[PDB]
């Protein structure tokens, strides 16, 4: 708050984006399904994402 | 003998003369020796159905097996050449003819 | 209204343009030109809405209209003048349909429109014919335009006249169509070489001419005639043709009356017939090289050469071996003016 | 006070004029590889030509700063990265033709 | 072949004459490159690239800031074809 | 009469002219399809159906596939129709100038002077009676194997077995 | 005959689908809409090399099985053989090799599949 | 008695002949949505895939 | 027997036949997938309407745009627009692509769905209740009904 | 009159491969609830032919980077066999007596998914390639298992010949005896069909329709149609093959009436099936057969090989 009406800033932290930020590490060298189901696992939601 | 099998044999002999054509990539050359398999085998059982010599109507499938069974072996070592090139026959390593 | 605001989609201009017809390939282009200048638009349908409906991205929220109408009416015509400040008519057909006989078409449309363009206090009138349609035994379409052309001449003498020295874009119906004669076989050349010539003009070009046309004061009742810079010989053309298309290039020559002889086997077709007799004049007949006539560069416009513009609208003649290739690869034709 | 890259010019017009070998040599592979039908001179003046905006830069750090902003396009379309509408961006060529004569935009706007 | 030094001078003015900015009037082989032809400064990159492209080794940018004179980096031609004759 | 079986032998050698050419070993996949279709016919004609459908299973039903597979490994950017080189298909037209050639001399229905004779006619002709009780020929022709013939059970095991040795034995080295 | 007929009349069915499937709809083809489907995004490249050791290792066995049960199909006309005792052995012996052959694959690691 | 043509030619490695070795380059590379279904309508997880 | 008479019946016959089992395919991008989603759900049930989502445009027709449209994501759109069968239709959905909508002015956003592709019908909402967008492509199938090239082709 | 015979046998199955798509999502449906198509039926039976025009009235596109030749003459392959693997199926009296009419449906079978390897080479595409590729794979990994334990069931009818399976089952039913083998059997028809829990060639949301996808309206119907006829196919074998009933001559119209029972009651279980299983990954997929199938229909074969001797029990047929 700025003390105005109108807030100064307002970053949102998204919990998906470190998940997502994690996958790659957590997904090398598996097989193309399991990175699909894998994608999953992390529950992702990409409009949580991009914010 | 009857044309039938005249033109079998010629089929054959092409089916020889296109491996030793023999162009490009290798891979064309076992397709087209699996071809010559093909006609021999027919060639023998078309005969073996005329005389009525039971006994080698087990032949022509035993033939077959063997037969087969070297080209099944022959993509194997296709794959290793294919393996360190991206198959062509136009790469040959060794010398002198 | 007097024009505001930087041109831009959302840019109001005067122009409510009134385009007939524009489901074909002119002047899809033209609306276009419009759009970008955001100028209003009252394109109106005649066939179904459906193959309009790529119209409607081209406008802004409440710019395009279109407006059920008939030619043959003459309030029907009357209707989608009735606000309009300008008229524009762009209809043109190769083939003659049954129930709008080859005449009319070029004959009575243009006249209502142009006696409607006056009854409204129309601003300005604008017509197409081509170069060619100065009258010939051959082909009833350069003369039933030449009529229709003097009608309105005579009806809306104001008004300026079109006069496109042949179009060639990604949408054409006639390089497209020579590319297409591949299918059958070989290309059907009366006598090969300079039994005909032709040039042409990039359709771009021909666009932003005819808005620069309304842009320009100048261009009253003058009849503007388009050309493109370059000059070519039908038979290296054709060359080029099968140069860019990379498909086989087979020259058939044939005995002149042959060829009509497949032209009438070929308007048997009750759809719309891939040739027809009226085409096989369009092939055989080449375009006069007067320039003295109003024209594209009269308008300030420098026309794009046909020779960097051929290959993105023939790739997809192309076979898969050869779908990718820069143009340059193909070389400049040569040109014979 | 913390460089980024390059102590002073000079060092860092070395990298710029590699990054304008890059550029140039990928370029036909550009217009080859994304079917793009720009003349293929074309491309290759219009980078010549953005290597011109900025042809006037003098601050130290700004300039490798430069080259950083500079990377990451090529590393695009080499990466097949951004695509034939995003790299046919940078013709403009839709646009409405804007004269910067006085009086030709006199009479066409209200202007600045 | 040996690959005689008139080769890479041959070679270096023959790419140097079929690109643009260099004008075959404005042409010179001792003359420096920049202090004479008035071409654009890129065009020192461009040409060389071009020249390397034929002769096939990347130039280091050193040499680039070698030039001086077309002729030193024709000597640096022979530095590495080590022909210098 | 028909000849049926005998034009069935022609397209089976036009099979061969378009499968010896070589033009992408995908196409010549087809070229042993076809060829492999018409053989098992060929064969079905003098009643030996089983191997006929031997070949047309375990042949066309095992091998052309795995050739579906090496040309996953081989491919290489634009694969060659057979119109797509001159000596491609000028081969195939090699081939068929020839056969048809052969087909002329059937037409001469005078006995092949090529190699050695032929002796023309139809195909017929040289059957002879087939007459048997409620089995064929074959069926216990090829039954035999097992009782009759263990020798070549035995060979026939330790080869392909030791096949399967060869192949790890190449593979793995990899 | 018989089922030459029945070949020809189903070939002949499905061309006459296809035929009655393109000279039908009568409608507008053109670039890009018959450009290759690509989940949106334009392809990065024409299909090259997925290749794969892990691909033969295994479908080369699939063929040398194959080999194999071409000689399991003589076997239910052999049964009925004068002399079984000289047969059986052969009718397991062949299955033991096959058995065999994959217990050698079975733990080589040359069965990895995939 | 080798032939200049032939002299060109370098002797044979005196094992494995390792240097060809650096030529294979195989690689792919692939994209999955947006449209995918598994790819929620908003991912473009591009990835150099192997066999 | 008039030849008008039978081009009213295979008019009826074939534009009956498209609108009886349209099959959509979606970009439910943002958040009015799940609405989308709920249309499917067994409690509305889109397929006892024959529709069903296939993906893949080539094997479908008509497309769900829901959810907001944002700028790099465009392109894509207008690819698998134009990879569609003719004869494709679009429908715009919510207040999300019917015009940005919450998120008019943002640089990211491409305002209207129809500023990229030709859209058909719009389903006002934010997002539109399942329901109201079941009301939605029953009106496309009002439209469809409406549709006759035959007729027109043989008048003109 | 034979043809109007073969003309009364490809009609009436295409009609079944319509609706059998239309009893698919119907059921389908009631297992999720949901009720199935409905509204344009009255039942909705009217729909598939709907549908059908629906595709042939819709465009079909060349694809530009497609080869054209194999790529039309793929679908024509598909239809084709799918049909033609009918023919020799007693019912009660086949159409064709087929001294080894069993081993022919192997053959049929067995080209069938050469068509997908071309479905998907032609059709150039990455998805194409890749899922067809994996499809060959699971495919021929189950044919193998597949034509072997085909071979130990039919060790004791006889014989290779159909109509023969009828009078081996005139009491008992061939399932009771040797069941284990059924079930691979059944299995290996549910993933040789490529159905639902081993459904990689379509792929789904695991690769957008998998190789079919570049094809669009008819060619799309051909290879859709013909994946049906394999279905209700393997289906009606199985269920001659494991399911016997009694048949009089004088009456054989009864017989089929019994028949069509005894193989939809089948055809209905893939799709309850299909509503009940997650797939398996294209590892697991050709694991489990390699690893866990193969040995047990080698020992179920070398035990069928076996009791015809131990027990004297050596079927007649010559
Ligand atoms: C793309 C184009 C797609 C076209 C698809 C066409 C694919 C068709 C390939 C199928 C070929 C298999 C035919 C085998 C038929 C068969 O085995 O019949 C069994 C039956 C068993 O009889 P028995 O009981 O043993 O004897 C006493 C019985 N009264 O055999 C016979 O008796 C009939 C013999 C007649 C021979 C007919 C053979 C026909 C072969 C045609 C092959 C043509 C291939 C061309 C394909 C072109 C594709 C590009
Ligand atoms: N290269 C070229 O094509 C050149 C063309 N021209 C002239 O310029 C004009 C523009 O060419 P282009 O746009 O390509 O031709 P098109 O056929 O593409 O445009 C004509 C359009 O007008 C419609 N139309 C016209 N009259 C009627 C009617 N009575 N009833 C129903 N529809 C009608 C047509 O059918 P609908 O709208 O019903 O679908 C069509 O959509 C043409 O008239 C042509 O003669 C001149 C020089 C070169
Ligand atoms: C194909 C079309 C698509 C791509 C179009 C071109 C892409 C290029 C992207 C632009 C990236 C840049 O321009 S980064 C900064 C470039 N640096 C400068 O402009 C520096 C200007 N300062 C100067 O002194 C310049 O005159 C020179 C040329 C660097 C002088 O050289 P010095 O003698 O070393
Ligand atoms: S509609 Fe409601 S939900 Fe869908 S995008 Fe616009 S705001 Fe988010």
């Amino acid at each position: 708050s700025d003390g105005s009406s109108r807030p100064y800033r307002c970053k949102i932290k998204a919990p998906g984006f470190a998940h997502l930020a994690g996958l790659d590490k957590m997904s090398k060298g598996h097989m193309l399904a399991d990175v699909v189901a894998i994608i999953g696992t992390q529950d992702i939601v990409f409009g949580e994402v991009d914010r | 003998m009857p044309l039938v099998y005249m033109n079998i044999i010629m089929a054959f002999a092409i089916a020889l003369a296109g491996l030793l054509m023999y162009r490009s990539h290798l891979m064309s050359s076992l397709l087209c020796l699996e071809g010559m398999m093909l006609s021999l085998f027919i060639m023998s059982t078309l005969i073996i159905l005329n005389t009525h010599f039971t006994l080698a109507n087990m032949m022509p499938i035993i033939l077959l097996v063997f037969a087969a069974c070297e080209a099944a072996l022959g993509l194997s070592l296709l794959v290793m050449v294919s393996n360190t090139y991206g198959t062509d026959y136009v790469q040959n390593l060794n010398l002198l003819q | 209204l007097i024009p505001h605001g930087k041109g831009g989609r959302s840019s109001v201009s005067g122009i409510v343009a009134t385009v007939f017809g524009a489901t074909g390939f002119l002047g899809r282009y033209v609306v276009n030109h419009l759009g970008r200048m955001g100028s209003q638009v009252i394109v109106p349908y005649r066939c179904e809405p459906y193959d309009t409906m790529h119209l409607r991205p081209m406008g802004d929220l409440g710019q395009i209209i279109f407006m059920e109408w008939n030619g043959k009416d003459k309030d029907s015509i009357r209707k989608v003048v009735e606000h309009s400040n300008v008229v524009i008519n762009l209809v043109g057909r190769e083939w003659e349909t049954k129930n709008f006989d080859f005449e009319d078409v070029f004959v009575k449309i243009p006249h209502a429109i142009a006696q409607v363009s006056k009854e409204a206090g129309v601003e300005k009138l604008i017509h197409i014919s081509h170069l060619n349609a100065d009258i010939k035994s051959p082909s009833r379409y350069l003369r039933s335009k030449a009529v229709g052309e003097k009608e309105v001449r005579a009806a809306f003498p104001e008004a300026t006249i079109i006069k496109p020295s042949d179009i060639f874009g990604r949408e054409d119906r006639f390089l497209n169509y020579f590319a297409s004669m591949r299918w059958f076989g070989g290309v059907p050349l009366i006598s090969l070489g300079k039994e005909t010539v032709k040039q042409p003009v990039y359709i771009v070009d021909v666009s932003k001419g005819i808005i620069n046309a309304i842009k320009d004061p100048d261009a009253k009742g003058k009849t503007f005639a388009f050309v493109g810079p370059n000059r070519y010989l039908l038979f290296d053309l054709v060359q080029y043709i099968f140069a860019v298309a990379y498909r086989p290039f087979l020259p058939y020559p044939l005995p002149h009356f042959a060829y009509r002889w497949v032209g009438r086997l070929f308007e048997v077709s009750p759809f719309e017939p891939w040739t027809t007799r009226d085409k096989v004049e369009r092939v055989h007949m080449s375009d006069m090289t007067l320039p003295h006539l109003p024209g594209l560069e009269d308008l300030g416009i420098q026309a794009t050469p046909l020779e960097l513009k051929a290959i993105e609208v023939l790739r997809r003649h192309r076979t898969y071996r050869w779908l990718t290739s820069e143009m340059e690869d193909v070389k400049p034709a040569k040109t014979v003016n | 006070v913390k460089p980024i890259f390059s102590r002073d010019m000079n060092e860092a017009k070395r990298r710029v004029r590699e990054l304008y070998r890059a550029w140039y040599r990928e370029v036909p592979n550009t217009v080859h590889l994304f079917q793009l039908d720009i003349s293929v001179k074309q491309g290759r003046d219009k980078v010549r030509e953005m290597f011109m905006k900025n042809a006037h830069v003098t601050d130290p750090r700004v300039v490798d700063l430069l080259v950083i902003k500079g990377k990451m396009e090529l590393e695009e379309t080499i990466n097949v990265w951004k695509q034939r509408t995003h790299i046919m961006r940078f013709f403009h060529e839709t646009e409405a033709p804007r004269p910067t004569d006085f009086l030709s935009k006199f009479y066409v706007g209200h202007d600045p | 072949p040996p690959l005689t030094l008139e080769a890479i001078k041959d070679r270096v003015l023959y790419v140097l004459k079929l690109y643009d900015k260099i004008d075959p009037e404005k042409l010179s082989v001792n003359s420096h490159f920049m202090k004479d032809l008035g071409l654009d400064s890129l065009d020192q990159v461009e040409i060389i690239m071009a020249m390397e492209d034929e002769f096939g080794f990347e130039i280091p940018d050193i040499d680039a800031e070698k030039l001086m004179c077309p002729q030193e980096i024709v000597d640096y031609i022979a530095d590495k074809k080590d022909v210098y004759e | 009469t028909m000849y049926i079986a005998f034009i069935l032998s022609t397209i089976f050698v036009i099979g061969f002219v378009g499968f010896s050419s070589k033009p992408s070993p995908i196409y010549g996949g087809l070229g042993l399809i076809v060829s492999g279709g018409v053989g098992c016919g060929i064969v079905l004609n003098f009643g030996g159906s089983f191997l006929g459908l031997m070949v047309f299973l375990i042949y066309l039903g095992g091998m052309l596939v795995v050739f579906g597979y090496t040309t996953a490994m081989a491919t290489e950017m634009y694969p060659e129709v057979w119109v797509s080189n001159k000596t491609v298909f000028g081969a195939f037209v090699s081939g068929l100038m020839m056969e048809f050639c052969m087909v002329y001399y059937a037409l001469k229905e005078e006995e092949v002077e090529i190699i050695f004779k032929f002796n023309g006619l139809g195909d017929w002709v040289i059957y002879d009676t087939g007459d048997s009780g409620f089995f064929s020929e074959e069926a216990m022709g090829i039954a035999a194997l097992y009782s009759y013939g263990t020798w070549l059970v035995i060979v026939t095991g330790w080869s392909l077995l030791i096949g399967v040795v060869v192949i790890m034995e190449i593979t793995r080295g990899n | 005959m018989n089922i030459m007929l029945t070949l020809l009349t189903n070939v002949t069915l499905a061309s006459l689908l296809v035929l009655i499937a393109f000279w039908l709809p009568q409608l507008n083809a053109y670039s890009e809409k018959t450009s290759p489907y690509e989940c949106g995004f334009d392809p990065m490249g024409s299909a090259r090399l997925p290749f794969s050791m892990k691909f033969f290792l295994v479908a080369i066995t699939f063929l040398l099985f194959d080999l194999e049960i071409a000689l399991l199909l003589p076997l239910p006309w052999a049964s009925q053989t004068n002399n079984l005792k000289t047969m059986l052995t052969m009718a397991l012996f062949l299955l033991i090799l096959l058995a065999a052959s994959l217990a050698y694959e079975w733990t080589q690691k040359g069965l990895e599949w995939a | 008695y080798p032939t200049k043509e032939t002299a060109h030619w370098k002797p044979p490695p005196w094992n494995d002949v390792d240097p060809p070795k650096d030529t294979l380059v195989s690689n792919l590379t692939l994209n999955f949505g947006p449209q995918h279904p598994a790819a929620h309508g908003v991912l473009r997880l591009v990835m150099e895939l192997s066999g | 027997s008039r030849g008008e008479y039978v081009v009213a019946k295979l008019d009826d016959l074939v534009n009956w036949a498209r609108r009886s089992s349209l099959w959509p395919m979606t970009f439910g991008l943002a958040c009015c997938a799940v609405e989308m989603m709920h249309m499917a759900a067994p409690r509305y049930d889109m397929d006892r309407f024959g529709v069903v989502f296939r993906a893949s445009p080539r094997q479908s027709d008509v497309m769900i745009v829901a959810g907001t449209l944002t700028n790099k994501m465009a392109p894509a759109l207008r690819k698998v627009y134009d990879q569609m069968p003719e004869p494709r239709y679009v429908v715009s959905m919510g207040s999300c692509a019917n015009g940005g909508g919450y998120y008019h002015y943002s640089y990211s956003v491409v305002r209207g769905c129809d500023r990229i592709v030709p859209v058909d019908i719009y389903v006002p909402g934010c997002p539109p209740t399942a329901e109201a967008l079941l009301y939605g492509i029953l009106q496309l199938q009002r439209k469809i009904k409406r549709e006759k090239r035959l007729r027109i082709w043989y008048r003109r | 009159m034979f043809m109007i015979n073969i003309l009364s046998l490809i009609i009436p199955i295409l009609l079944a491969v319509a609706f059998l798509t239309l009893v698919e999502r119907k059921v389908l449906g009631y297992m999720q609830l949901r009720k199935g198509p409905n509204v344009v039926g009255p039942y909705g039976l009217l729909q598939p032919i709907a549908d059908a025009l629906k595709l042939f009235t819709k465009e079909p596109l060349r694809p530009a980077t497609s080869s054209i030749s194999m790529f039309i003459i793929a679908p024509i392959l598909a239809l084709s066999l799918a049909l033609t693997m009918w023919v020799p199926l007693p019912m009660p009296y086949p159409l064709i007596n087929m001294n080894l009419g069993v081993l022919f449906m192997l053959a049929m079978s067995s080209l069938a998914v050469y068509s997908i390897l071309w479905s998907g080479w032609a059709s150039n595409s990455k998805y194409a390639l890749i899922g067809a590729l994996r499809a060959v794979a699971q495919t021929i990994s189950y044919e193998v298992t597949l034509a072997i334990i085909l071979l130990s069931v039919l060790l004791m009818n006889g014989s290779y010949t159909l109509s023969t399976l009828i009078t081996t089952q005139e009491h008992i039913w061939m399932i009771f005896t040797s069941w284990p083998l059924a079930m691979m059997w059944f299995i290996s028809t549910l993933a040789e069909t490529n159905r639902a829990p081993f459904d990689l060639t379509e792929g789904e949301s695991e690769l957008v329709s998998g190789f079919n996808v570049e094809y669009a309206a008819g060619p799309f119907a051909m290879f859709f149609m013909a994946e049906y006829a394999n279905i209700i196919m393997m289906n009606a074998f199985t269920a001659i093959l494991f399911l016997g009933a009694s048949h009089d001559p004088h009456t054989p119209e009864l017989y089929t009436i019994n028949f069509v029972l005894k193989t939809l009651a089948l055809t209905i279980t893939f799709l309850w099936i299909r509503a009940s299983y997650p797939r398996f990954r294209y590892d697991q997929l050709m694991h489990l057969l390699w690893k866990s199938f193969l040995p047990l229909t080698l020992a179920l074969c070398m035990w069928h090989i076996s009791l015809p001797i131990m027990t004297a029990s050596i079927p007649p047929q010559s």
